[PDB]
């Protein structure tokens, strides 16, 4: 349940680091392990994603931290 | 011509007939031009198509 | 032999997945948008009016 | 026989010959969807090698657009006929006249926006009265060629095949006349020989019923049961 | 404290189609109940439409023939055009059988006793010979709204469209009632066609209990 | 076109119907009326919007 | 399976707070969204049992075009305001009732004379406003019972009694599905009364005239 991407890029307002960050995220949401932080409507991860987006909590900078304590474990 | 012949039969002279929803069942306002007109199919049939 | 089954499995997979919607003389850019789509019976694409 | 004409479908209907144009006049004999007889008029006749006429109707066929091409008979039995008339309507002729589509009750009003563009809306009355209902012919091909490592027989045994899909045919492969086809089942089992199915089948989605098989063999060849 | 109507005339003013009559009814109800005992009357009503024939000279539904002067599936047709009663059963099967230069009516049919044609005029189909006999057997079944036969979907059972409705024209028109020191009661007029199959009494009851049923479905009663 | 032709035809003023010439507190009893038929469609009416 | 017809039973009611009601209801067969949807819309629309303001004078203006000092506002103005006065009464027909106040301030419904059966329902809401320390009000409001909405042609000053407790009733109609079923209706209730009632009771109202006027029938 999902119609305007509006607020996602009223969070990141450059439109490209969407795509990626949210591509970036359901990557590692799709295959396997790392849990969504929302709960789902019986939606895909893409939705889930965009979700996140908006919620504020996802962005570059979350991802460099988890990716790199990640590495570093 | 066509005025005479409808004056022949039953129906008004304008042809605006008023009509009724059946969704409403109530009177469309301004009454509305019906008849019959000569209709054809063509052969863009969408099984053919899709 | 599409069976019982499939038709929910098919209603599973579409629910938010957009598709790519194109007239062929495509113009300009707005010769192709996308839609998410609802399954309908029959066999002609319906598509929203304004657009 | 539609409504607002304008005088010119007798001509039509007369020249393109799809009807069946009375060549001399009289009184119908026999009526049949297969043919009509004509007895002929006495002065209108010949003393010698007098007889009488036999007009065959065209039954159904295909056409070349692969819509329906047929003749029905107009006249009925035991009638005054006028040498140069119909005798029999064909496709979207009626009484000699030439009736291509149907006349219907029509209104002008925009309802609900169903009707945006330019969108036709129909009610169920009109394909419940199932009247633009058409016919369309397919003719679907099968050949026997010869290449290397043997013929393309046209037998019925077919490896890993439903029984289902063996049914609707007889003991040689070939469907009978009459069966109600299915998109998907084999019409004609043809096997290449090495050996491996590649029979006929119907075109993926369309329906139908068969209504006629022609067999046509090279000379050399020994013929099954049904051909 | 609404004035509940009765079921207050059947005229059966034609011998296909009759008019009934509605009274008393308050304001407002006219055109509430009209729009629906309408709709709820040509949408979903018991029938008897024909379903499946077998011609027993036919192979396939596009042959002709011989003998008739018709196409079969013009004879299909006029089987679809045929009006028939049943009482107690929900299928059935007819009988034809047919021969020497005549129309051939619905008439001729074998007349078992549930079985009643109305339309007994109605033509089928029209011979040329002597010798040469159409012989039908007709499945009719009960039904409602409209069965192509691509969608339920033996190589001498044909298979024709179901085309249950009893009826094709239905109206209603409001009108005031009789003085009875009260106005505005509204007189409920009724006039519905019917080829000949059910009972008008029969079609508006069977109307009431499916709306009935249908308020049923959460208010309790 | 057809809805531009039903927005056209939903906001105009006739001259004289019925309701011409009464005072309303809110659109929803305006839908109310429409739908009772009790009023026009489009008269020149003062109401109360917010 | 002639006599069978799809049953349903209302899947949710998202309800909105106090008087704003959305209702369901799947799945259905083909058509009787419509009929359901008309026949629920007029019967709530212009035959409900409920009560409303029906006349009122003013002790001192004899006009409707007219005012009284000590008041922003106007009489055609406080007859909206008492249009949109929501009243619940006991089984007796009419009564009269008053607003006899000499106070600086907005009149509020709850500053009517309580007067034993009715019941005001909404004391926030605010009549009119008056603001000299001199400039009284009173007036006779007289309240009647009824079923529909009856406007000032059809009939001190007078004023239309809504009397239906509803104040938009709407209904569309989407498709919903079952297993192999191909076109199935779906009726959506929007709808707001006035607060006098909650709305599903007002539905099952409604159902239960038409319910009697369908056991005159079967």
């Amino acid at each position: 349940a999902r119609v305007t991407v509006q607020d996602a890029v009223e969070k990141i307002g450059n439109r490209f680091d969407l795509v990626l960050v949210a591509a970036r995220r359901a990557r590692q949401m799709q295959v396997g392990g790392k849990d969504p932080l929302v709960p789902e409507e019986n939606d895909k991860t893409t939705v889930i994603a965009l979700r996140e987006i908006e919620e504020g909590l996802i962005n570059n900078q979350i991802l460099d931290v988890r990716e790199r304590q990640e590495q570093q474990e | 011509e066509i005025k005479e012949l409808l004056k022949l039969g039953d129906l008004p002279t304008s042809g605006q007939i008023r009509l009724y929803d059946g969704r409403t069942g109530e009177q469309f306002e301004r009454p509305v031009t019906v008849g019959y007109m000569y209709m054809l199919k063509l052969n863009h049939l969408v099984d053919d198509k899709m | 032999r599409e069976e019982a089954v499939v038709w929910d499995i098919l209603d599973e997979v579409i629910r938010e997945h957009p598709v790519l919607l194109n007239r062929a003389p495509t113009l300009h850019r707005l010769g192709i948008q996308a839609f998410e789509p609802v399954l309908i019976e029959g066999k002609a694409i319906q598509l929203h009016p304004l657009v | 026989k539609p409504l607002v004409g304008t005088g010119m479908e007798r001509a039509v209907a007369v020249d393109s010959g799809v009807t069946a144009v009375a060549k001399r006049g009289g009184v119908v004999q026999y009526v049949d969807a297969s043919r009509i007889v004509i007895k002929v008029n006495e002065d209108e006749m010949y003393p010698g090698e007098a007889g009488i006429d036999i007009y065959n109707l065209t039954k159904y066929t295909r056409s070349n657009q692969n819509t329906c091409i047929n003749q029905m008979p107009c006249v009925s039995l035991g009638e005054p006929v006028e040498r140069g008339d119909v005798l029999a309507d064909g496709p979207s002729t009626d009484l000699g006249e030439l009736a291509l589509g149907q006349n219907m009750r029509v209104a002008f009003m925009p309802w609900n926006g169903y009707n945006f563009e330019d969108s036709i809306l129909v009610s169920e009355r009109v394909v419940q009265e199932d009247r633009f209902t058409t016919i369309h012919i397919q003719e679907l091909a099968c050949v026997s060629r010869d290449t290397k490592l043997g013929p393309e027989e046209i037998t019925a045994d077919i490896p890993n095949v439903g029984e289902a899909a063996l049914s609707k045919l007889d003991e040689s492969g070939i469907v009978y006349i009459g069966a109600e086809v299915t998109g998907g089942d084999i019409l004609v089992g043809k096997v290449t020989p090495k050996v491996k199915d590649s029979s006929l089948r119907v075109p993926n989605g369309v329906s139908g019923t068969v209504i006629d098989v022609q067999v046509f063999t090279r000379d050399g060849v020994e013929k099954d049961k049904r051909a | 404290e609404f004035l509940k109507p009765r079921l207050v005339d059947i005229e059966q003013v034609s011998s296909t189609h009759a008019k009934v009559t509605l009274e008393p009814l308050e304001r407002g109800f006219g055109h509430t109940l009209g729009n629906a005992l309408r709709r709820i009357l040509l949408s979903s009503m018991p029938g008897c439409a024909v379903t499946e024939v077998e011609i027993d000279g036919v192979l396939h539904e596009y042959s002709t023939k011989e003998g008739v002067q018709e196409d079969i599936l013009e004879i299909l047709l006029n089987l679809k055009g045929l009006a028939v009663r049943v009482q107690g059963k929900d299928e059935v099967i007819l009988t034809l059988n047919k021969s020497g230069i005549g129309p051939v009516t619905a008439a001729d049919i074998t007349h078992d006793g549930d079985v009643e044609i109305v339309k007994p005029q109605h033509v089928i189909c029209h011979l040329t010979d002597e010798n040469a006999s159409i012989s039908m057997r007709i499945k009719v079944q009960r039904g409602r709204g409209y069965v192509p036969a691509s969608t339920r979907i033996p190589i001498g059972r044909l298979l024709v469209d179901a085309c249950y409705s009893p009826v094709e024209r239905i109206a209603y028109n409001v009108e005031a009632a009789r003085v009875e020191q009260r106005t505005d009661l509204d007189k409920l007029v009724i006039e519905m066609e019917t080829n000949g199959t059910i009972d008008p009494e029969e079609a508006i009851r069977r109307a009431a209990t499916i709306l009935a049923e249908q308020l049923e479905a959460f208010v309790d009663l | 076109q057809d809805v531009v032709l039903g927005l056209y035809y939903m906001t105009r003023d006739c001259v004289n119907a019925k309701g011409e010439g009464m005072v309303l507190t809110g659109p929803k009893e305006a839908e109310r009326l429409y739908r009772s038929g009790l009023a026009s469609l489009h008269a020149r009416v003062k109401v109360r919007i917010t």
